[PDB]
RNA sequence: UGGCUUGUGGCAGUCAAGCGUUCAUAGCGACAUUGCUUUUUGAUUCUUCGAUGUCGGCUCUUCCUAUCAUACCGAAGCAGAAUUCGGUAAGCGUUGGAUUGUUCACCCACUAAUAGGGAACGUGAGCUGGGUUUAGACCGUCGUGAGACAGGUUAGUUUUAC
RNA sequence: GCGGGAGUAACUAUGACUCUCUUAAGGUAGCCAAAUGCCUCGUCAUCUAAUUAGUGACGCGCAUGAAUGGAUUAACGAGAUUCCCACUGUCCCUAUCUACUAUCUAGCGAAACCACAGCCAAGGGAACGGGCUUGGCAGAAUCAGCGGGGAAAGAAGACCCU
RNA sequence: GCAGUUGGACGUGGGUUAGUCGAUCCUAAGAGAUGGGGAAGCUCCGUUUCAAAGGCCUGAUUUUAUGCAGGCCACCAUCGAAGGGAAUCCGGUUAAGAUUCCGGAACCUGGUGGUUCUUCACGGUAACGUAACUGAAUGUGGAGACGUCGCGAGCCCUGGGAGGAGUUAUCUUUUCUUCUUAACAGCUUAUCACCCGAAUUGGUUUAUCCGGAAUGGGGUCUUAUGGCUGGAAGAGGCCAGCACCUUUGCUGGCUCCGGUGCGCUUGACGGCCGUGAAAAUCCACAGGAAGGAAUAGUUUUCAUGCCAGGUCGUACUGAUAACCGCAGCAGGUCUCCAAGGUGAACAGCCUCUAGUUGAUAGAAUAAUGUGAUAAGGGAAGUCGGCAAAAUAGAUCCGUAACUUCGGGAUAAGGAUUGGCUCUAAGUUAGAACUGGUACGGACAAGGGGAAUCUGACUGUCUAAUUAAAACAUAGCAUUGCGAUGGU
RNA sequence: UGAAUAGGGUGAAGCCAGAGGAAACUCUGGUGGAGGCUCGUAGCGGUUUGACGUGCAAAUCGAUCGUCGAAUUUGGGUAUAG
RNA sequence: AUUCUUGGAUUUAUUGAAGACUAACUACUGCGAAAGCAUUUGCCAAGGACGUUUUCAUUAAUCAAGAACGAAAGUUAGGG
């Protein structure tokens, strides 16, 4: 057979894309430890897009030279960043929506975005739009904290990670569907990924090995276990749970 | 739903614009008011008068988040 | 494909006992065979891979009569006339529509009435390309399977000046 | 993945229900003669000069059946059948007139392209002869025409086996 | 593809003059240069701290000037546009052309003459005058900076006056045609906002709004289609008068005004979402005096003098004989500008500015292949209603099942036009009259009734014989799966 | 990342007015905004039929047919090679 | 018996989390036109009954149509 569709995934054409023009998508930059008053803290600036995500972002100033010129801040979008109100964090920072602080520092069962989870990352879960986590490993989970992350499974955090309260903004793709598929199609090139799909036994045995016969059905199997190579791993990845 | 058209059946393409209505017209502002206040830019709901920040979470003026942390 | 035989068989002579009112032959014919013949229907690799392209019809280029109808004749278990049968004899006439891809299969309206056989069935450098050798896709049926089937369905090359 | 054999209700006629064998154990809501039916011009009504389509059912299911799903059910198309109204060179039925060329002429100037040869009827035969056997027939200078053979313009056949 | 007086064939030389039109910095797609290592090379990585660039202080040498070395300053760090980033008009003349030569008038780049605030000194003072020494804005905060979409209110044909001619043919001097013009500066308008604020109410208006009009504290302002004014003492032009060697060369001269687009004005405003970029130069860098009136200057602007402008492309073809199909081949081939009347526009119709029928020709005009017409019939013919016919506008009447309520309707069934007169001395519609084959008369311009399927919809497609039921589609579910994932 | 669609027909949502209704329905006009609303040109696609195949392009030509603010078309730069 | 336990269950105590319901009081009780209404506290907000009176002076009764409200079960979209 030729080369399965999943092998180009590594490398490609289709693997290119623009990368400096994205302004800077929602990482967190230096922010104080402190809050001794506070000192790098201030107000948001303008409200701008990054490709990558889908959703818009923001300018930040602290006390450091940010409006135009230095490109890095950019702060993660809550319901209604704009300008004229003030951002602040630190360790044992003011509990509110909109500010970045540590999961140590809020109780049990507060709503968090843009929060890293290993040690160190800047910014990792709920970037964009609709998203949060649950931070709700604390009080008898003692030592070691624990992010309940939000299917259902596990992650072991030490110290580790800031983030803001809140539930972020937008809220308009599973909130609101879309209504064609060419506006669906300025996802993938934001992101670097084969789109559409066409159907695995409809495709040849030669393309991809879900093809096979006559009557068209599938050939090798759906279910495939987790060690296995390229175009032997295909369909669903170890079915758990049938229906 | 005018951008929609044809596209969906009854449940989808005729309630749409029954969602959007509520977050259509131009409302006061938490701290002025003239009719500025809609949805903005995306989630965020904005100001050109007076140009002044809200604080809720998600949607419009206040969602879960501001209901637990502004509010105990 | 052509050759060969006539297998599978068609037709006639006809053994002519039966049975039709009496009554081998008005008619019907047990039981079958001999010669002819090449039509139902095929036995055979004899002769063929630097082509051996299909069917029904349009159009136009032959010859014979295993004879439907027109000239001429005779006979009956035929009353004229309706009905039934046989000989001389190939110049000419031999329909229109509907079922069905379609002559076959099967029905109707008339009309004086609507035959038989061969010929590269004139017959794709005159003609249609429905019938007729590959390639989207599906079902039934079979095999571990890629896929297959003596079973059906959907689209799918007629070039040029003898 | 989702069964066989045997017995059984007034009366033509049928099997509710029951027994027995076998296996891991034997299907609901809803629908049928199919892109699937050997059997089948099945069986019935209406339509048609005939009409199996239109449209009305029959039960005689070779072999229907709920998630790579039954079922409710509006809008839209260079996609698929029939009846019905007006009608139609497609044909009956062909004629006439017109544009341009063929005929004919000047100039310069192609094309792949080189078998001795060029009648027919009968006969023998490398097996369908103008060409070989006999017999009948066949003269040359020249141009316009037309699709029957030889089988053209061409590629080592499409079937078919290694 | 012929003749041939001809050619880019053939041969020889000339002509293309820029700071001026293109040849640059920084942001994006994207990429490069250099050194050592991680490692098997590729290569990734370092550039991000020095680097690079700038301010302040000291020492030795030299000059009309200068230039160098050492010491001190943290607050910034990759590369490339078409969108971001200098300047300009008009005539003469050429075998050819000048925003280039040249003639006339501009602008950019360096060398000559005139001062305003924080803050401070001396003199003088309601005042204002002056000597010592005076580099200078890595920002609070705001800009350069980006989805779709809607109503306004302004921006023409033609006339008036002047010159010239009455038409081969009956006839014509209020008939037709030509003429009818001009960079810049000064003058000075819609939108916005300290009219935020808001008593009141200009603006078809719903109006909180903003303006006539009224209020603060003491009160007002920017941008800008057009118009008005200057340049222009002067220049052109319908059309004529002379010289006169009769070849050829000059000299003189008129009118000037009123009814109107899709340019520009409007990112505001109206109102929706898929939620709107990044940067160097540069803006940004915080106003005092007189109530305001009024009046002046600015690390800015005015006045004034001399030289120099780098460095090439520059002819010219650009639907072509220069590109480009090997080809003097029915070809490919970015892409600029926009008049009259008729018909929506950019169909059609038809003339201008303006251009042109190709590397062979004459006469007749068979068969056959290439165009139209017609009696009677009305589908009867052919694989094949393929082909061919009915009908058509404007305006009024009249009209069918049923819905996912977003629908079907132009169903069917009927009736009439232009022109001219009149209604009103000025959209348009209503009355009224006649005729022909016919009023849309060229051009142009729907066939209808009755029963029935599948993919929801729009969408993707086999490059030289398969445009579909194949596959996608907004939407939905299970499973992998905590991302240092699954892959 | 740069360039291009003149012309022409409708209009929910929002908001107001007027007649009418116990009140709501109903019902008459204006203001106004979202379209695979929608229509015809640019850009752009290929259903039928005739003539060619020793000829103009190594699949050509004539007559004939589709879409267009949406899953829109197109140029340039630059990258990906069995 | 399926099932759960030597991989330490039941459980006993401690600590932490998530949802629902409010024993007792509770009645032969009260409220709401009916459906219906149970911890405690606060805010907006309605109806009935009593009392001396004050006060508008038939304004009223009933009511097809019409309008608004609706235990539980069921349906649609998003949560839990």
């Amino acid at each position: 057979g030729r080369v399965i569709r999943n092998q180009r995934k590594g490398a490609g054409s289709i693997f290119t894309s623009h990368t400096r023009l994205r302004q800077g998508a929602a990482k967190l930059r230096t922010l104080d430890y402190a809050e001794r008053h506070g000192y790098i803290r201030g107000i948001v600036k303008q409200i701008v897009h990054d490709s990558g995500r889908g959703a818009p972002l923001a300018k930040v100033v602290f006390r450091d030279p940010y409006k135009y010129r230095l490109r890095e801040e950019i702060f993660i979008a809550n319901e209604g960043v704009h300008t004229g109100q003030f951002i602040y964090a630190g360790k044992k920072a003011s509990l509110n929506v909109g500010n970045v602080l540590p999961l140590g520092s809020v109780p049990e069962g507060t709503i968090v975005s843009n929060v890293e989870e290993k040690p160190g990352d800047r910014g990792a879960l709920a970037r964009a739009s609709g998203n949060y986590v649950i931070i709700i490993g604390h009080n008898p989970d003692e030592n070691k904290t624990r992010v309940r992350l939000p299917s259902g499974a596990k992650k072991v955090i030490s110290s580790d990670a800031r983030g803001v309260i809140g539930v972020i903004a937008g809220g308009g793709r599973v909130d609101k569907p879309l209504l064609k598929a060419g506006r669906a199609f300025h996802k993938y090139r934001l992101k670097r990924n084969s789109w559409p799909k066409t159907r695995g036994v409809a495709m040849n045995p030669v393309d991809h090995p879900h093809g096979g016969g006559n009557h068209q059905h599938i050939g090798k199997a759906s279910t495939i276990s987790r060690g296995a190579v390229s175009g032997q791993k295909a369909g669903l990845i170890a079915a758990r749970r049938t229906g | 739903t005018g951008k929609y058209g044809v596209r969906y059946g009854s449940s989808l393409r005729r309630q749409v614009k029954k969602l959007e209505i509520q977050q259509h017209a131009r409302y006061d502002c938490s701290f002025c008011g003239k009719k500025t206040v809609k949805r903005g830019a995306a989630g965020i709901w904005t100001c050109s008068c007076c140009k002044k920040t809200v604080a809720g979470g998600a949607y419009t003026v206040s969602t879960a988040a501001a209901a637990t942390v502004r509010s105990t």
